RNA sequence: CCCCCGGGCUACACGCGCGCUACAAUGGGCGGGACAAUGGGAUCCGACCCCGAAAGGGGAAGGGAAUCCCCUAAACCCGCCCUCAGUUCGGAUCGCGGGCUGCAACUCGCCCGCGUGAAGCUGGAAUCCCUAGUACCCGCGUGUCAUCAUCGCGCGGCGAAUACGU
């Protein structure tokens, strides 16, 4: 059998696609030990550390993620992937121990920007010129 | 096996750095200039100055007197077609300062407006002279 | 002796339009080919003239714009500044330039002392 | 065992370093007097900087392909140091791409869809494949987690 | 053997209203339709200052033109046309009819 | 070079980077225990969320607020070390790649100096670097310059703001790297060496405060 | 005596365009076809169909 | 009052406001590897092919715009050179040449190549803006527009420190 899920983080959606297999991980194609930078390595692969090799080494993940950055990427595959480990498994053991590392794992985030104002629009919202009287 | 300042034409350059930017310290020669003509004489900019041969030396000084026949595009040189012959050429510091006296020369005996801007002193392309430019 | 890129005078009056414009720089090649205009036509039969006879006056203009050609040396031509007709003579060595860098419209300024 | 599991630093080396027995391939009249775009101050330092560029002009087509040469431009392109004014973006030169493609092509190794684009041929495809395979031996006595891809 | 009706206003009243009506009328009918689509709202964005001196802080009027877009497809009957052109078009939309 | 072996490092067990553990680290100030985070984690980075809760810091690893202290310009409107550090251009803001490998470097080369944990190490530098002040108090119309004590999640703000700067300071217009300097920076706090900012200007408040008390 | 009362037919330049309400020359509001000046459509603006939307 | 030609608002011993670039390793260069959103588009956007070292030139599919185009952004990562110097920092000023727009480019436009290589080594008294996807850092669109953006109005990328007071 297969399953989906998906993962968004700000401007960036992932598509996460689960079925049965060896322990491969795929991102946009390339599998995730070499995925570069570090941080963003680490970010992936830690809910899968966390769910360990009993359970990896069975299953086979593919995920297409696009727009928003290499780490709004990073963290929606993340997503992704913890929902997707979580309900193949059925298992509660798993989400207990997501929930206590980081509860952004299942739950998103929902923060976005917030649009710019006149007087320097383009620095941001709040940021201004100076004055000297 | 490596001169530590060698003397090639008119300058005293200095043998602990490349060449090619050794090379730099003479006027009419840049980086990429400099790398044109060690390409074209077989030699490597890319290594410690000082085993640079008499012959090396004379070679590159054969460049140096004539780049277009040994190759040099016409587009890389320094004075394209000269106002008196044509003749894509290349100076090195001596007609090079002659050279941009005699075109200002010539520009002021003619009074022009980018001559007499050179006589006072002032901005020659367009600036604005209000805000910027104190002495 | 006076030489243009190799040529001398005597060799640049004989020579055509288009033999001579790839001697100059690039923006006059380019205006040149773009082509004159009804004053600047005027003018070039206006100085036509004059260098054989007919013509017994000064030669005033406007035309600022205008290039100085091989035909024009040897010539006394009064270009406006704005205010007056200034006399530029025009000497081998102007040739490619505009007849406006000949002929200045701001006066040198002399600073006084600064006030309140 | 193909292009998509291994980084594309050690494979463009390895290309490149291949490349240079195919005898369709060889550097052009001005290749040591140019820069690689106006966005660039210095021209190239590496004597062999033709080689890393067709290769990775070959790989891109293999990946992205069918593409043109605007794109390639685009992906080649960078900032510019423009002085006193403030940075911009500015796209790479053409006859590089150009010279790089047509050589592929004469070597047969890639070839133009009629309208859009060039992509490569079976024997472009094996090239690439063999030497990503080789490397990714290679890399195996490293990184022990790549055995299973 | 396909006919398609691409429908633009500025208000969705008249949109509503249009689109019911054509499917009841194929519903009504025997006659298959694949829709409404509805496709991205196009806005337009003036933006300008207020003041009609150069006095004064400086603030701004952003102004917004909306422009709904529906999509239908409806397999082109004889009845179809003939029952589908005669229908109330009011002024605030437009609407375009092609063949495939 | 980096070798492939640290330039694709896979971790394997719970452990901070993938390198180093927590177990074996012991704060002894019972001041300061509760507010150092010692939780078992792999990448310290938790995207500012647990800013906006008034005690929300002491949820963060210590790693990650040492990080983001290091992820600085240096010294605007004051002096630090004598002098101004205005880069602006150069600098690492919004840039947590940069000092996430900034602080590997330094750990790296303080567990080969001293043969022990970084953490311990970094653990027993904050021990001796927190502040126990002055301030200017009314006691109706007239002020005084009283002494005070202070609050442990202030002691370490205090602390790691001064290791990040003693170390952007050793690191200023020299031929020495920012990683060099920070290790450098907790050896010598660490065992109590006066040659340390932080333990330097702790030495100094108490030294003043004790003046006005 | 005729000829020198009217204009040429410029092409481009801020000369080339008015206001067909006021008659201004210079800032005028260029998009969509539209030929007013900022005054003048921040006027009627509602009576085209902008609003707020803000 | 209404039209045409030429000049000027671009003049510079100086005092000020707002900014851009820097005074370098928390970096410069070369070659490789990645990753967006907002908006706009008929004599307009122009993919694709061919010329050209570059700027640019010659043809030209499609597109009245969820269909085609502008559009593989930069900061970031990898390897090599430089190792604390007015330097491979910095980049003003000037010479020769090559192009575009336009009826016209000297006064008074913008781009490209080769050369040239000025001050500036963290800044007193004083003073400005900022409580979270905020501030700092990075680039892009659109308005003006025949040509010209260190500006205004907006867009996303990376992303903190402190206080929950007087
Ligand atoms: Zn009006």
């Amino acid at each position: 059998r297969v399953i989906q899920t998906a993962g968004k983080r700000k401007t960036a959606v992932a598509r996460a696609t689960i079925r049965e297999g060896k322990g491969r991980v795929r991102i946009n194609h390339k599998p995730v030990e070499i995925i570069e930078p570090e941080i963003a390595r680490f970010t992936i692969m830690e809910p899968l550390i966390l769910a360990g090799e009993e359970i990896v080494s069975r299953v086979d993940i593919d995920v297409k993620v696009e727009g928003g950055g290499f780490m709004g990427q990073a963290e929606a595959a993340r997503v992704a992937i913890a929902r997707a480990l979580v309900e193949w498994t059925n298992d509660m053991n798993l989400k207990e121990k997501f929930m206590k590392y980081d509860r952004t794992m299942l739950v998103g985030d929902s923060r976005r920007t917030e649009p710019h104002k006149p007087n320097r629009s383009t620095k941001g919202p709040r940021a201004k010129r100076q004055k000297s009287y | 096996n490596f001169r530590h300042i060698v003397r090639v034409a008119g300058v005293d350059i200095d043998g602990h750095k490349q060449v090619r930017w050794a090379l730099t310290g003479i006027k009419g020669i840049g980086i990429n200039f400099a790398t044109m003509v060690l390409r074209v004489a077989g030699i490597d900019p890319f290594m410690k100055a000082g085993y640079l041969t008499d012959e090396q030396v004379k070679k590159i000084e054969e460049i140096l007197a004539d780049p277009v026949a040994h190759g040099i595009p016409a587009w890389a040189v320094n004075r394209p077609k000269d106002y008196e012959t044509g003749k894509d050429m290349h100076l090195i510091t001596a007609k090079l300062v002659m050279a941009w006296r005699e075109d200002v020369n010539r520009l002021r005996r003619i009074r022009a407006y980018r001559g007499i801007r050179h006589e006072l002193g002032l901005p020659v392309r367009g600036q604005r002279t209000r805000s910027n430019f104190r002495h | 002796e006076f030489r243009y890129r190799g040529y001398t005078l005597d060799e640049l009056l004989n020579m055509s339009l288009e033999e001579f414009a790839k001697l100059l720089p690039s923006r006059q090649r380019r205006s040149l080919k773009r082509g004159l205009s009804p004053e600047q036509k005027k003018l070039l039969r206006k100085i036509r003239l004059a260098k054989k006879g007919k013509y017994n006056k000064p030669i005033r203009t406007h035309s600022r714009d205008m290039i100085v050609l091989p035909e024009m040396v040897g010539m006394t031509i009064h270009v406006y500044n704005g205010k007056e007709f200034v006399p530029v003579e025009i000497k081998e060595e102007m040739i490619g330039h505009y007849l406006g860098e000949f002929a200045m419209t701001r006066k040198v300024v002399q600073h006084g002392s600064p006030g309140v | 065992a193909t292009v998509y599991d291994v980084p594309g630093d050690l494979l463009v080396e390895r290309v490149a370093k291949a490349l240079k027995e195919v005898p369709e391939i060889k550097p052009p009249e001005w290749a040591p007097f140019v820069k690689t775009g106006r966005h660039k101050e210095r021209l190239p330092e590496q004597e062999d900087w033709w080689y890393y560029r067709v290769a990775s002009v070959f790989r891109k087509v293999y990946i992205d392909g069918p593409v043109g040469i605007e794109r390639l431009r685009t992906w080649y392109g960078g900032r510019k140091n423009r002085g006193h004014a403030p940075e911009h973006f500015y796209k790479a030169g053409g006859s590089i791409i150009r010279k790089a493609l047509q050589q592929l092509e004469a070597a047969g190794f890639v070839q133009k869809v009629p309208g859009e684009g060039r992509i490569v041929t079976p024997k472009g495809q094996s090239f690439l494949d063999k030497i990503a395979t080789e490397l990714k031996k290679e890399l195996e006595e490293q990184i022990p987690e790549l055995k299973k891809y | 053997q396909k006919a398609r009706i691409k429908l633009a206003s500025t208000n969705i009243k008249a949109l509503n209203e249009v689109t019911d009506q054509i499917k009841q009328i194929a519903e009504r009918t025997g006659v298959r339709m694949s829709g409404p689509i509805p496709l991205p709202t196009k806005r337009i964005r003036i933006t300008t200052r207020k003041s009609p001196d150069g006095e004064g802080s400086a603030t701004f009027d952003r102004f917004e033109l909306r422009v709904h877009k529906r999509l239908v497809d409806i397999e082109a009957d004889e009845r179809a046309m003939r029952q589908i052109m005669r229908i109330r078009v009011p002024e605030d939309v437009t609407i375009e009819i092609e063949l495939i | 070079a980096k070798p492939l072996t640290e330039r694709f490092f896979i971790p394997k067990e719970v452990k901070v980077m993938g390198r180093w553990s927590v177990e074996d680290v012991t704060v002894e100030d019972p001041s300061l225990k509760p507010y150092i985070n010692l939780d078992a984690r792999i990448l310290p980075h938790s995207h500012g969320r647990y800013a906006k809760k008034p005690f929300g810091k002491a949820n963060v690893h210590i790693v990650e607020r040492l990080i983001n202290k290091v992820m600085r310009s240096g010294a605007s409107h004051y002096k630090a070390g004598g002098h101004f550090m205005r880069r602006e251009h150069r600098s690492i803001m919004s840039k947590k790649m940069k000092a996430y490998e900034v602080v590997k470097e330094a750990f790296m080369i303080i567990e080969r100096r001293t043969k022990q944990n970084p953490i311990q190490v970094l653990v027993k530098a904050i021990e001796n670097s927190a502040p126990r002040d002055t301030t200017t108090i009314a006691f109706g119309g007239i002020r005084y310059h009283m002494s005070v004590d202070v609050s442990p999640l202030r002691r370490l703000d205090i602390a790691l703001k001064n290791i990040a700067l003693g170390a952007s300071i050793k690191c200023y217009r020299n031929k020495t790297t920012y990683a060099q300097a920070l290790a450098e920076e907790i050896i010598a706090a660490a065992n109590k060496d006066p040659k340390s900012f932080a333990y330097s200007k702790k030495e100094e408040i108490e030294r003043i405060a004790q003046s006005s008390r | 005596k005729a000829d020198y009362n009217k204009r040429k037919p410029r092409k481009f330049g801020k000369g080339a365009r008015r206001c067909m309400r006021c008659g201004q020359y210079g800032p005028i509001i260029r998009i969509h076809g539209l030929m007013l000046c900022r005054h003048c459509f921040r006027e009627v603006a509602p009576k085209l169909g902008f609003k707020k939307y803000e």
